[PDB]
């Protein structure tokens, strides 16, 4: 299922594939944009180690950082691939699941339904 | 060659932190931040360049 | 200088790498394009 | 060469052809400050002396005690 | 047990359903026979129903309740609080 | 039923009445757009989206054109692309050239669909120049800069329909309609932070983050949000060591795609005021000191206290994680202790709902469940202020369909007509015999909300007695398709502490505590504590409880670490941390471990995957992440919890009142946030501001 | 042409693991009776001893390998490690990276229960 | 003046040197370090090191706050903030500033402030 450590032929560090955990997702709509250009690749990128995140230099003030896969982050075009992947390499992953807008139906003209009771809210346009 | 910021006529600076030279710059020897200034402008509290990563382009 | 040579240490960044690559475009920029395919390479449609 | 004033850097560089003291008015520029000529002052304790402007991002609370 | 009861078991699954049994029938008469101990009834699909049993000091024990009657359930009950 | 149509070729089946966008969403086909919105009425006011469809002889807005059988429809036909651009170009007319002060710049829909749509360059040049626009002040959350509106109105059609706040709108005519209230008025409301991720372009943004970071220098996680008890799915935007704003992702079954404003921006109050080193009493005064330093006072406490069983009390605030609460209650069993208490009023005492089943606490109806109502009492509870985003959920549901909303406890301002039935247990008998409970008899998916509020009153009995047996009672509210019965708690973490049992026994609540250990546990007051005992504070934030501690204790804050919630639908979810916990504080249930492994009972975990093995046996339900299963104990519960050990209470003649006084400033974190201290001054009743007449 | 330099292999993948370890022993020979020009050539303060020591240990830890093609891959990189070794290619400092333990203490506080890697903020 | 330190110890510094800018004594940012917390938190670095040499640039803002308003007939005033003399483009994006509200109202640019008369 999952291949063991000291048979990758990678190279990397043991710790990689012993203590860190990385995350499987795809990119959710951004709220601040329309466009969902972004939302269909399989995101894979390493949670964050609490000592060696960031921290600021005393001198010009800066976010040094110990973590060597902070900026790191795979693209797949699909959750079995990067499955596939993180198990070839030995990574535990958690999948984050997506979730989309469920569809309603949409008429402009209920806008203007006749109302034979009160107006339950005045609408403006 | 060296760098260097620039004021207005008035003495008020240029830089309004809009952070374009931060994103262009192909070392990534810009370091940027920015609040509101008590007056309400747009303006940066901090501009570093690190001259030893500049490439001068 | 205890040890008089060249040695390696895990990774420690003055400045972390900062990725600008989260700032891609959230539109379908280019398109589809047009196919150049001559005709002799394209499967005939029946009538 | 850093005691040169700027403006006469550009000349004696062949940078243009017209002296700084040679030059109209209109292309001179608008000062609001006192303007003062500083060379290179490195291997002197005038050298400049870098430091972070601003104040650390996080700020931790200033303890106070209450009574129960 | 003499301070905290776990009752883990499936909603659907066959495997349970002496447990959902159990719980639904004689819920109050072993709340009322142990009137310290504190029961909890907590529910997922996948899970195998078991029972956990917790004493003095932070002491559990557990066993499977894997098992054919409602009766079959309340011995192994049982043979856990003592 | 579905109908079919084709679309640029393709073949897209769709449900009929839909509009055409809709259909070219479902079949892959991009469609520019500003004006239309998924959870906003249709407009078409924008005309961006036009497209040809053979029937039309001329191009037809898209949002707003119905589908109908057999329709032909060509969005990349000559004209089309003709039509963007000269809508574009209309469009950037006026617009200022502002950019590079924009807070939307890098993120603005105007900018990325002029750049894939319109032209190259631009064709006005006028000599008398564009037109500009007054700013307008709407109070101190959002920033107006309305020379950039391109009046959408998706601003208008949210604050009318979605939150009910009317007081925005459209003034004047032609060129000079003016977003705005057309008089100096806020725009109250505690979903406003909204309109700032609706408005496609700068006009509308953030105030409190103005200016200070980039898109594309964000990093950006998916977490959730622990303001309230919804369990709002949210995005935090962090550069470097700080988080700079918290945006709202998609969750169609908790928040939609909105989320309050306590949550969006109480994020300041997590850089100010902070935790960072461990801190001992002395006198009158703490004193920074070392780990080590600390957990060596503690063992040295305990040890000269000598506490006998439930002498150890453990407090759990309300923004704690699941899995620091497993720890703390662990390592008091451990003490022999049972003294594990919530921090709300009465929480020395166990809840009157009980515990044994999840359905006793929690919001059986999902939230999604709000959709299908056709009635709702609201028991002792301001969904409002308690819940804004399932307050939003219950005020589309009765606008959109006819619905019967009827409420007992304090008189309530809301966004939905409600029937107020009186303040007084009383009042809820009569209620319930009277004409509405007739309503819920005869509804078809009633639900009862009860709030937490009613559950730290000492009469709590009465209140869970008369709904239990009038649920037990009418089949509608409780049958096996449908529970119609709703605990709906206020606290990030009371859904999780009830889940692990992290309740005191009944002789615990008799004793009184030799030491107290506070983990967040900020709504303690002077009279709870003995004067006599020893306080341990583990938090992130310096508070109240903090000021009452004699040793201080640095502790994570929810964007700090990937921790466990549960909601109050009981849905269990994942965390993820954005940025590393500041200056020497620390993961919480860590601390829990080697104070504990101090104290000579060290836990049998130290590793997170050992913390995730301990909570699978506490409950099967905290290692499913995002899923809600029905109870099939849902007849036996109520009456094993609510009518059997609730007949002997008393119910009292006291009113019953508002469970929060303040809506914006409730936790540690909120109560550190100079945001939230501003919006409360901002926001107040008695300020012409927020009046309307 | 361009020739093999000293002590290269041409890359063949075995189709049998019998073949392969056959290889692999030699490899191991080879790299034992290299161990004396390895302390002459890099200088090292330690003895011939701990250099087979360190090779045994190396050896080792691929011992349990089973997929075929791994223990080809890991077969050709074993011998392009000594090709570099044997050739003096590699400096003392890279040749020092193998041997992290030779290094003096390097100070007080490895910490190996919870309560010392919690104090570290290494937990 | 004196500056105590994180050590409990003394650190003086001249009057001048306090001063944020030549010619303002406060900061103008809330995230912007005070002289005071600079020395106090990089006193080792400005050991035996002339303070008269640094930079030590004017304050812009007090500068434009110096620069009278301008007023204007109508409705909208445009700033581009050019260079009449020089060739190019050298000002700031033209931008439209309106004045209907009572008074001045700066550019977002260059803060040149304009009220309608
Ligand atoms: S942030 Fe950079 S690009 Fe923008 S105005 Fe300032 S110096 Fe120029
Ligand atoms: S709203 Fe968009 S297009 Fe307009 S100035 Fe801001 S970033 Fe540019
Ligand atoms: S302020 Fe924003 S959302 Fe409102 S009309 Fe203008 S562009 Fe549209
Ligand atoms: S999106 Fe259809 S006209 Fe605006
Ligand atoms: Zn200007």
């Amino acid at each position: 299922d999952n291949v063991p450590a000291h048979e990758i032929v990678s190279g990397a560090p043991a710790e990689l594939s012993r203590n860190r955990v990385v995350r499987i997702y795809q990119q959710a709509k951004p709220a601040t944009q329309s466009g969902e250009y972004g939302t269909f690749a399989w995101r894979l990128d390493w949670d964050i180690v609490d000592v060696a995140n960031r921290w600021e230099n005393d001198l010009i003030g800066w976010q040094s950082s110990g973590d060597y896969m902070q900026a790191t982050q795979m693209k797949f075009t699909s959750k079995e691939s990067a499955i596939k992947f993180a198990n070839k390499q030995g990574w535990d992953f958690y999948i984050q699941e997506p979730h989309h807008r469920k569809f309603r139906v949409k008429q402009y003209a209920n806008n203007f339904v006749h109302s034979y009771g009160k107006l339950k809210h005045i609408r403006t346009k | 060659g060296e760098h260097a910021l620039r004021r207005y006529p008035s003495g008020e600076e240029r830089c309004i932190a809009c952070k374009l030279c931060e994103a262009i710059c192909p070392a990534l020897a810009i370091t940027i931040d920015a609040e509101e200034r008590i007056d309400g402008s747009r303006r940066t509290t901090k501009y570093d360049i690190d001259m030893t990563k500049c490439i001068y382009c | 200088e205890e040890k008089r040579r060249v040695v390696y240490e895990p990774l420690e960044l003055t400045q972390a790498f900062r990725n600008f690559s989260a700032g891609s475009t959230a539109w379908e920029p280019v398109g589809p394009g047009r196919d150049d395919r001559p005709d002799s390479f394209k499967l005939p449609t029946p009538k | 060469m850093s005691q040169v004033e700027p403006g006469w850097h550009f000349w004696l560089g062949y940078g243009v052809d017209t002296a700084p003291c040679n030059t109209p008015k209109e292309k001179l520029p608008i000062r609001a400050y006192p303007y003062k000529f500083q060379p290179n002052y490195t291997g002197t304790p005038g050298a400049f002396v870098t430091y972070n402007t601003l104040k650390p991002k996080i700020s931790a609370w200033e303890p106070v005690t209450k009574q129960r | 047990a003499l301070r905290e009861i776990r009752f883990h078991l499936c909603q659907n699954g066959s495997s349970s359903a002496p447990l959902r049994q159990f719980v639904k029938n004689q819920i109050g008469a072993f709340q009322k026979a142990n009137p310290s101990t504190k029961v909890l009834v907590r529910e997922a699909n996948g899970v195998k129903p078991i029972v956990f049993a917790r004493f003095d000091h932070g002491h559990e024990s557990k066993i499977g309740l894997d098992v054919s009657s409602e009766k079959e359930v309340a011995e192994r009950v049982k043979s856990l609080i003592e | 039923a579905e109908i079919e149509l084709t679309i640029d070729g393709h073949k897209v089946s769709i449900e009929a009445g839909s509009a055409l966008i809709q259909a070219c969403e479902k079949a892959g086909v991009t469609v520019p757009r500003y004006c239309y919105h998924d959870k906003l009425a249709i407009a078409g006011n924008c005309r961006m989206c036009l497209v040809d469809v053979e029937r039309a002889p001329k191009p037809v807005a898209s949002c707003a054109y119905p589908v109908a059988p057999g329709m032909v429809v060509r969005t990349d036909t000559e004209r089309v692309k003709q039509a963007r651009e000269n809508v574009m170009e209309m469009m950037l007319q006026n617009h200022p050239l502002d950019c590079p002060v924009c807070d939307q710049g890098g993120e603005c829909d105007l900018q990325d669909q002029s750049m894939r749509y319109g032209r190259d360059r631009g064709r006005f040049t006028e000599i008398t120049g564009k037109r500009s626009t007054e700013d307008k002040n709407i109070g101190p959350l959002v920033k107006t800069s309305m020379n950039r509106c391109i009046h959408c109105t998706r601003c208008v059609r949210f604050a009318n329909d979605i939150a009910g706040a009317p007081e925005l709108g459209s003034s004047g005519r032609g060129n000079d309609m003016q977003i705005g209230t057309y008089l100096e008025k806020n725009l109250n409301t505690e979903l406003s932070g909204n309109v700032i991720d609706l408005c496609p372009v700068g006009a509308l943004t953030n105030k409190p983050y103005a200016f200070r970071a980039r898109p594309w220098e964000l990093k950006k996680t998916e977490s959730i949000d622990v303001m309230d008890a919804v369990g709002s799915n949210i995005r935090i935007d962090s550069k470097g060591v700080e988080v700079m704003r918290v945006i709202p992702r998609v969750h169609e079954d908790v928040n939609e795609e909105w989320i309050n404003d306590k949550s969006r921006f109480a994020c300041d109050g997590l850089k100010t005021q902070r935790l960072t080193t461990p801190l001992i009493r002395v006198g009158d005064k703490f004193v920074n000191a070392t780990w080590d330093d600390a957990l060596s006072t503690i063992a040295k406490a305990y040890q000269q206290k000598a506490p006998k069983g439930d002498e150890f009390k453990a407090v759990a605030g309300a923004l704690v994680e699941v899995e620091s609460m497993v720890a703390l209650k662990d390592m008091t069993n451990a003490l022999g202790s049972e003294n594990t208490t919530t921090d709300t009023p009465n929480g020395n005492s166990a809840p009157a709902h009980g515990i044994t089943f999840r359905s006793n606490y929690l919001f059986n109806s999902s939230i999604a469940g709000i959709e299908d109502a056709d009635a709702i009492l609201l028991v002792g509870t301001n969904p409002r202020r308690e819940a804004a985003v399932m307050n939003a959920r219950i005020r589309k549901a009765w606008l959109r369909q006819e619905l019967e909303i009827a409420s007992v406890g304090p008189t309530l301002d809301a966004t939905f007509d409600v029937a107020e039935l009186g303040n007084t247990h009383a009042d809820l008998e009569k209620a319930l015999s009277g004409e509405f409970g007739e309503v819920l008899k005869n509804a078809k998916n009633p639900l009862i909300i009860v709030g937490s509020g009613i559950t730290d009153r000492e009469d709590a009995g009465a209140f869970f007695n008369t709904i239990g047996k009038f649920v037990e009672s009418t089949p509608s509210v409780l049958n096996e398709n449908w529970n119609g019965y709703n605990v709906l708690q206020r606290s990030a973490s009371r859904a999780g502490a009830y889940d692990i049992g992290f309740t005191p026994s009944d002789e615990a609540s008799k004793t009184t505590p030799k030491m107290v250990w506070l983990l967040g546990a900020d709504e303690v007051a002077a009279s709870d504590i003995p004067a006599d005992a020893f306080v341990v504070y583990q938090g992130h934030n310096g508070d109240v409880g903090a000021q009452f501690a004699d040793v201080v204790l640095p502790g994570a804050a929810y964007t700090e670490k990937a921790g466990t919630y549960v909601n109050t639908e009981g849905r269990s979810q994942i965390s993820r941390a954005a940025t590393g916990p500041p200056g020497g504080a620390r993961e919480d249930w860590k601390i829990l471990r080697a104070v504990s492994e101090y104290l000579g009972v060290a836990l049998p975990y130290e590793d997170a995957y050992e913390v995730r093995d301990r909570l699978a046996e506490i409950s099967p339900s905290l290692v499913r992440y995002d899923l809600v299963e029905p109870t099939v104990f849902g007849d036996v519960a109520v009456q094993h919890s609510l009518v059997g050990p609730n007949g002997s209470v008393t119910p009292s003649s006291a009113p019953l009142t508002e469970t929060i006084e303040n809506f914006y400033m409730t936790d540690s974190i909120s109560r550190s946030s100079p945001t939230m201290a501003k919006s409360s001054i901002a926001f107040n009743k008695d300020n012409k501001k927020n009046q309307a007449f | 042409a361009i020739i093999a330099t000293a002590f290269a292999e041409t890359v063949k993948f075995s189709g049998s693991k019998q073949e392969l370890q056959k290889r692999t022993l030699a490899l191991y020979r080879q790299f034992l009776r290299g161990a004396p020009t390895f302390a002459d050539l890099y200088e090292v303060q330690f003895s011939i001893p701990t250099i087979r020591t360190k090779i045994r240990q190396e050896f080792e830890r691929h011992r349990f390998v089973d997929d075929l093609s791994i223990q080809n891959v890991l077969y050709a990189k074993g011998h392009m490690e000594y090709q570099e070794c044997i050739n003096f290619w590699k400096q003392q400092a890279q040749f020092l990276k193998y041997f992290p333990e030779e290094d003096d203490i390097q100070g007080r506080h490895q910490p190996s229960n919870f309560v010392d890697k919690f104090l570290k903020n290494r937990a | 003046k004196s500056i105590i330190s994180y050590n409990g110890n003394t650190i003086e510094i001249p009057e001048e040197y306090t001063k944020q800018a030549p010619n303002r004594d406060s900061t103008w940012a809330p995230a912007q370090a005070s002289k005071t917390e600079i020395y106090k938190n990089n006193m080792v670095r400005f050991e035996q090191k002339d303070l008269s040499k640094q930079p030590m640039p004017y304050a812009g803002i007090e500068l434009i706050a110096q620069q009278p308003v301008r007023f204007v007939h109508g409705n909208t005033a445009v700033c581009d903030g050019a260079n009449h003399n020089g060739p190019g483009a050298q000002g700031h994006p033209k931008i439209f500033i309106n004045v209907d509200a009572p008074g001045s109202h700066a550019c977002q640019y260059c803060g040149t402030r304009y009220e309608k008369e």
